[PDB]
């Protein structure tokens, strides 16, 4: 809290970047030392660095990861939190502030002298506050020092009127009652930053890497690890990333999206049953889907009553699901191809009658339609019941147990909810 | 009751299956592949 | 004063869809709609080296010591099957309509402006000299791009499309309408009226593409080639990747596109080209070299603010091609 | 917001170049902002002239196809670009990368107004669609389905029933026929309670990495992977305020000078990808906007789904 | 000063495809429409060390035990059945024409000059001689590769393809005609003006060549062989729909191998043309750019400077054009 | 043995592999990014 030390200390880093010039200089001729020594090691410096200031800015949000001749408005704000729950973004960094910097390239030297850590804070922070070891430690009179304190306070503050370019986004919204506003939006450095930071940690961490060794080894660590498949990357800078931002050289472009996918993002294609080893192997029909999630099922065998509450409906959920996808594949199957009426035989297992429904009744007009409307073949529902009741293991104490019972009842009704789905059809 | 059972001269692993109350063939290799199968899988079922 | 608008952005009329590729048998072609797609393989390439050398690499011993190294890849290929000698190419087309209207202007005064100089233009002469040129470009298949240089004969089909059903059906030698004239004939000049209607109006109106061409049995197609950077990292990759919509080759929409745009022929330059596309500095990617440079009076951006602010109205043909350029669509605008 | 009086469906819809950079920090399916601009999009261009409000959105997706390739080495993704022209002295431009992806999505929307009793059902939904026709969803032009086998057309639901039989029974049929895709609703309440057990868990937990736990696939030492209900993703659920509302003509280089405008900054919520008969109820599952415009908090989400 | 073009990028004429290989019996090629396809199938096979050993390995107790331990692989083998003994490759060609007119130019004035150039050579003398080489390269079954080099009899059997049909057909007896002298026949020149038309631009050309070898029943044929990134499955071979095949630029080095003009000895025969003609089974670059004589100096001198080659050594440059590639400068 | 091989008029950079005694496809680009893979792995393996 004494100028002197700030003073020494700024003078070191003064210092250390003038040995560090003449160090990748390689200089043997030509007095550039002398240039050197008058520039970069007098008070002179901080002169041009406070000259050098209006060129950079701290910046939250800014414009140039959309298309980067964008000279538009960039923003140090952190918005308030929302009163909706839920979500969030941005708001939740409270001292996990990064302050990516925009600028040119040539005045880091500005940034890299304000942002550090000399007492227990920074410099920026001791300067904005007026204190009495500020304003004195970079002066020998007051008003250089005033003006320099307003030079190196700007570098937070937005420069020109606010502008989002052309090359910006800016999306009309439509208000309750009548009109819009205009909403430009701007990429989050800071919470990109620090998203980016926690996959890092995620990914790469030595504490994560651990645990992913130790599932190898198959001990038990004490904490877990994440994996995050389908991340995509997208790169900003094209071939010279420093030009959109300081906190673009960290993560050299590499925004690292996140997966936002529907569940039929991986196109599966149809199979119908032709012959009687189809018949047997197509009946079921089963995707990779449904295995992992039967191999669940299979995982839910012992049960504690406190937790079973939880697992019973989280079998609920489940067989519900089983029977999402079950209609989903005889959905998708019916529509897609007219592959089960394509040829004909003995084997088809062919009372099903839902894999075919207009197979039967927009081919045949009398034939199978009014054999298909009257019967209402819908009996598909005990022999998957059937098929499901594998899932569970044939354990004596597993059928003597009340956990059957609960099965049972809870299959049933689920089994009813596939009937009461498929008794409709012909609508 | 082993998991894993390496027949020597052979070259092969037989895994317990447990519905009969044998050994099957598992695949192929020697004293490398059984511990390395030991490791990930545990032996004694 | 009256400047220039800081936003402005016209959508892209000409819509086209993916061209899909499909191969079946010329002379049943009328069939053609249970015709198998034409897939993207795999196969492998080694080559020897071919580039120019660096005049550092023509030691005949390090030639000698490179050339046993050879480079291997491994292309995407799309070939017609061995028993199949046309390529099916089938897209479909939107002509939207409101082709003056931006989507986006600042100042009001200028967009009235720019509203009455499209208004000027289409009471004066409509788009039935760019609606001409555009039914040229889909009656010649120049949207077959390499599949059209050693075909036997180029058939191209077009259906307009009303609510369910066609409504009017062309059918023409793609061969025979050249690359570089911009000729009169009666069903090219109905295709015209047609797309000139769609441009006009406020609604779309939708064609139906296909275009057939007899290359041989089992040769080789070329669909559009996927433009992938981040190839890979310390291992063997892909070095070219076909483009494929649902495991069937297909050609991407804007080189489709770009290929519809190809009627620019009033460019200042002599026409040892002949059309090229619409663009602002009119720049074509092969040549590498932007032809209607700012330089002269006759880009896209020069001849916009003299037809617009100061009301110098240029040549019909400049001004067919800044219509063009509307109908093209872009973002423009200063800071 | 208000209840639909009907429950227009437009068809399966083919986009072909969609935006599939949701978000900073999202990529894949377009964000619901898309669609519910779309609707809104409809309502200013037709709903204006049929008396009518569409007002509403539910997302079905029947397929997607994102134009992305794993490279070699990686389990990561990137994105198939276009090739942009050159510039004036015909140097290569900057490539700024854009997802494209390729939907084929039917788009529940809720009309009510007076216009359903002047016109016809069919006249009114012929009409949006063949004003959809001429649109696009994403950035994505609008595939309009020529020449296919035979064309899929719409049914506008009347949302008001004779009975309860009768509404389940018209439900069921509409359910049925938008059956092969994934409907996708906003889960907020599920981030907000996964927040509060996550911060009994460990404090100062944010909501930030709330989401990211719900996101990512993490193992539990006994190993076990978590068990997620259903197929949770991360959606930007709209906009919140980083400046003052300004007003009209006083920012530079606005899209218009009678619009007012503000710099905002996405807000990341929570969906959920399921199938679309377990609502029980297509009346809800529809996205509307939700603006709050004195505070900022522009966003999007699906009210009375639970 | 007419330097050369920043791009140039000429298309590949001469275009062949995957040649199909299928397999009956001989004496009944005539009826060889519905031959069944060579299938490519998966064999194990098991090697001893073969290598040399690096004077480190030459212990005797560790070359017993690296003999003691033998490496298993699952190599991808096509034989022909063990009831037929004649393999029938098949493919297309196309002659496209337009050879000396680059896909892409950047200079304009270059690309006139190269123009010019082209068009006094094709004045002088059409591509008659280039030709005749590719007719050559068609007739003696060179693009049956090694199923060619222990064969009882070839045959070829080149079918002009107008609009759906044959319109002319030829027939060859390809261990007759040498793989290294180019001499003359009628049946040659004939084809060779076909080529020739194709090659001008004054006609469409399609042929169907199909090329009958005899080996003997249930013998190893030899498809091409893919890269792969103790079932180490060392060997894969190219298959197009689970019937084996030649890769299309294979079949077109092969028609490229017509450059009998390089400075060194006329012993070894004809290469294929390439700039800085190069065969990469002898490891040695004929044309090496010490001497003026590869791809680049001749067209360099030629176009630029008007330095008329030798009249082979341009028959070598317009073959180079005929094959492809991207000529010009970064 | 050069590690890095670009090709120059097709804008690709091939990298040797010691595996099979050829190179194989690496990345796009021309001479910069040569250079830069040079600088970053070093040439002559």
């Amino acid at each position: 809290p004494t100028w002197q030390e700030l003073r020494q200390f700024i003078e070191s880093f003064i210092q250390e970047r003038l040995q560090g010039k003449l160090d990748k200089l390689q200089p043997d001729e030509d007095d550039k030392r002398q240039t050197l020594l008058a520039t970069h090691r007098r008070e002179a410096w901080l002169a041009d660095a406070a000259r050098r200031v209006g060129q950079l800015q701290l910046v939250t949000h800014t414009l140039k990861p959309i298309h980067p001749d964008a000279r538009g408005s960039n923003l140090h704000s952190l918005p308030q939190a929302p009163g909706q729950p839920g979500l969030a973004g941005s708001h939740e960094l409270g001292d996990r502030l990064v302050s990516d910097v925009v600028g040119n390239a040539a005045a880091l030297d500005v940034f890299k002298f304000l942002s550090l850590q000399y007492q227990g804070k920074n410099l920026l922070n001791w300067l904005t506050e007026d204190s009495a070891e500020a304003l004195q430690a970079l002066s020998d009179n007051a008003e250089q020092a005033r003006e320099w304190r307003q030079a190196f306070i700007g570098i937070t503050t937005v420069k020109g009127a606010p502008a989002s370019h052309s090359l910006a986004k800016q999306l009309y919204f439509p208000l309750p009652g009548s009109g819009y506003h205009l909403l430009a939006p701007l990429f989050p450095t800071s919470l990109v930053h620090h998203v980016h930071a926690l996959l890092r940690e995620a990914r790469f961490g030595d504490a994560a890497k651990a645990a992913r060794e130790a599932r190898s080894r198959q001990e038990s660590w004490p904490h877990g690890f994440s994996e995050y498949p389908n991340l995509a990357i997208q790169k900003f800078g094209g071939t010279k990333p420093q030009n959109i931002s300081q906190l673009n050289n960290e993560r050299r472009g590499e925004n690292w999206l996140l997966p936002s996918l529907p569940p039929n993002w991986q196109r599966q294609n149809v199979n119908a049953p032709m012959r009687h080893s189809s018949v047997f192997e197509h009946d079921f029909g089963r995707t990779p889907e449904v295995s992992r999630l039967t191999r669940t099922l299979q995982r839910f065998l012992a049960k504690t009553v406190h937790n079973n509450l939880a697992i019973r409906q989280r079998r609920a959920q489940l067989v519900a699901q089983i029977c999402d996808e079950a209609l989903q594949y005889a959905a998708r199957l019916r529509e897609l191809e007219p592959g089960w009426s394509a040829t004909p035989g003995c084997q088809l297992h062919d009372a099903e009658q839902l894999w075919l429904d207009p197979l039967r009744a927009q081919t045949d007009e009398t034939f199978l339609q009014r054999r298909l409307r009257g019967d209402w073949p819908a009996e598909v529902g005990n022999r998957f019941a059937n098929w499901l009741n594998r899932a569970v293991s044939s354990d004596s104490q597993i059928l003597g147990s009340p956990e059957a019972a609960q099965w049972s009842q809870e299959l049933s009704k689920e089994l009813t909810m596939f009937k009461e789905i498929l008794e409709d059809e012909r609508d | 009751i082993e998991k894993f059972r390496c027949s020597h001269g052979y070259n092969e692993i037989y895994k317990y299956s447990p519905d009969h109350e044998a050994y099957l063939f598992y695949c192929k290799g020697g004293q490398g592949q059984l511990n390395k199968l030991i490791a990930e899988n545990g032996r004694f079922m | 004063i009256l400047s220039t608008a800081s936003v402005l952005a016209f959508e892209r009329k000409l819509d086209p869809s993916d061209a899909l590729m499909s191969a079946g048998a010329w002379a049943q072609r009328d069939a053609s709609q249970e015709w198998p797609a034409v897939t993207v393989r795999e196969k492998s390439v080694r080559g020897t080296i071919s580039n120019r050398l660096k005049t550092k690499d023509r030691d005949p011993a390090k030639l000698d010591a490179s050339i046993q190294s050879p480079n291997l890849q491994t292309v995407d290929v799309a070939n017609l099957p061995s028993d199949a000698d046309t390529l099916k190419v089938r897209f479909t087309l939107r002509v939207l309509g409101g082709a003056g209207t931006p989507s986006a202007c600042n100042d009001a005064a200028y967009r009235d402006k720019l509203l009455q100089t499209v208004a000027t233009y289409v009471n004066d002469q409509g788009f039935a000299e760019l609606a001409r040129r555009y039914a040229h470009n889909l009656a010649n298949a120049r949207f077959l791009w390499r599949n059209r240089v050693g075909a036997e004969a180029v058939e191209v089909r077009i259906n307009h499309i009303r609510q369910g059903e066609v409504a009017r059906a062309w059918r023409f030698d793609a061969l025979a309408i050249g690359l570089r004239d911009f000729k009169a004939d009666a069903e090219l000049d109905a295709l015209a009226e047609l797309i000139a209607s769609g441009l006009s109006g406020s609604g779309h109106v939708l064609l139906e593409v296909v275009a057939f061409a007899r290359i041989g049995d089992g040769q080789e197609v070329f669909p559009s080639q996927e433009l992938i950077l981040d190839k890979g990292d310390k291992k063997g990759q892909k070095s070219k990747t076909l483009y494929s919509v649902r495991d069937a080759a297909a050609i991407h929409s804007q080189k489709i596109g770009n290929a519809l745009r190809t009627i620019d022929t009033w460019y200042p330059d002599e026409d040892g080209l002949g059309p090229i596309a619409v663009e602002p500095y009119g720049s074509v990617t092969s040549q590498g070299k932007a032809y209607r440079q700012p330089k002269q009076k006759l880009d896209f951006y020069t001849l916009l603010d003299n037809w617009v602010l100061r009301d110098e109205a240029p040549a019909v043909e400049q001004q067919h091609y800044v219509i063009a350029n509307l109908i093209r669509g872009g973002v423009f605008g200063e800071a | 917001v208000t209840d639909p009086e009907a429950l227009l469906l437009l068809p399966r819809l083919s986009i072909q170049n969609a935006n599939a950079i949701s978000s900073p920090l999202t990529w894949g399916f377009p964000s619901p902002g898309a669609f519910t601009g779309f609707v809104h999009a409809l309502q200013r261009r037709v709903g204006i002239s049929l008396d009518i409000e569409l007002d509403g959105v539910g997302i079905v997706c029947h397929r997607f196809e994102a134009q992305i390739s794993q490279p070699a080495g990686k389990r990561t993704k990137v994105f198939n670009l276009t090739r942009n022209p050159l510039n004036r002295d015909g140097s290569t431009a900057a490539i700024v990368e854009e997802g494209r992806a390729h939907l084929e999505v039917s788009l529940l929307l809720g009309v009510h107004g007076d216009g359903l009793d002047d016109h016809p059902a069919q006249e009114i939904a012929r009409q949006v669609q063949e004003q959809a026709g001429a649109m696009r969803l994403a950035g994505g032009s609008i595939l309009p389905w020529c020449n296919e086998r035979f064309p899929a057309p719409n049914a506008e639901l009347l949302m008001l029933g004779g009975s309860d039989e009768q509404r389940r029974k018209n439900q069921r049929r509409l359910t049925r026929r938008l059956l092969p895709g994934f409907a996708l609703v906003s889960r907020e309440a599920l981030l907000q309670q996964h927040l509060e057990t996550l911060r009994t868990t460990l404090p100062e937990a944010t909501t930030l990495d709330a989401l990211l736990d719900l996101c990512r696939i993490n193992f539990e030492p006994p190993w076990q992977v978590r068990d997620k209900p259903g197929w949770l993703v991360p959606i930007p659920a709209g906009y919140n305020a980083l400046s003052p509302l300004y007003l009209p003509g006083e920012v530079r280089n606005a899209r218009d000078r009678e619009t007012p405008l503000r710099f905002v900054e996405n807000l990341f919520g929570l969906g959920e990808w399921l199938s679309p008969h377990r609502v029980a109820a297509l009346s809800d599952l529809l996205w509307y906007h939700h603006a709050e415009p004195d505070k900022g908090l522009y966003r999007w989400s699906t009210p009375r789904f639970v």
